[PDB]
């Protein structure tokens, strides 16, 4: 941006950890911040700015926000 | 710290128009 150097996504469809602890869970159209320079094999690990929660999560279930 | 990944790799959105 110009008053604001933090990396975001953007999430497409919700998610839901099932059967785990360390899932990340989501809703579409919200917004993730990155704690990590790259993924691992597909996951990413992030915190949510609406829950504050954090976890792996598919980076394919978000997008770079600014498309 | 990084909590350790899972055994298999991570799901995908639904293929739509």
């Amino acid at each position: 941006g110009s008053h604001m150097k933090k990396q975001k996504v953007k999430t497409i469809f919700p998610h839901t950890a099932g059967s785990n602890k360390t899932l990340l869970s989501f809703a579409q159209g919200d917004v993730i911040t990155l704690l990590i320079p790259e993924e691992k094999d597909g996951w990413l690990y992030g915190e949510h700015d609406v829950s504050k929660a954090r976890g792996w999560f598919p980076s394919s279930y978000t997008k770079l926000l600014e498309e | 710290h990084i909590p350790p990944a899972p055994n298999w790799p991570a799901p995908t959105p639904p293929v739509q128009n």
